[PDB]
């Protein structure tokens, strides 16, 4: 049994129309920045937050 | 006219280089405190970025 919070949620869509990634916006300074620059792979270098 | 005694000078130039570099944070600047603001200007958020 789980507790659902509103978090902001980053999905990514493929061909068929269905949800096959989620990411958690609001869990680390890296996913912030993954839901920020809306990418999933993100290289070398600095980047501002919140 | 032929020169005959000669004299040195320095001419002192001033030229700038570069700035300081500055960030302006759209949500704190924008809102701050606050959730309906936050959630208004979620609409915004190109501009912001």
């Amino acid at each position: 049994v789980g507790y659902l919070q509103p978090r902001t949620f980053l999905l990514k869509y493929n061909e068929n129309g269905t949800i096959t990634d989620a990411v958690d916006c609001a869990l680390d300074p890296l996913s912030e920045t993954k839901c920020t620059l809306k990418s999933f792979t993100v290289e070398k270098g600095i980047y501002q937050t919140s | 006219a032929i020169p005959t005694n000669f004299t040195i000078s320095v001419t002192t130039e001033i030229l700038p280089v570069s700035m300081t570099k500055t960030s302006v944070d759209c949500t704190m600047y924008i809102c701050g405190d606050s959730t309906e603001c936050s959630n208004l200007l979620l609409q915004y958020g190109s501009f912001c970025t």
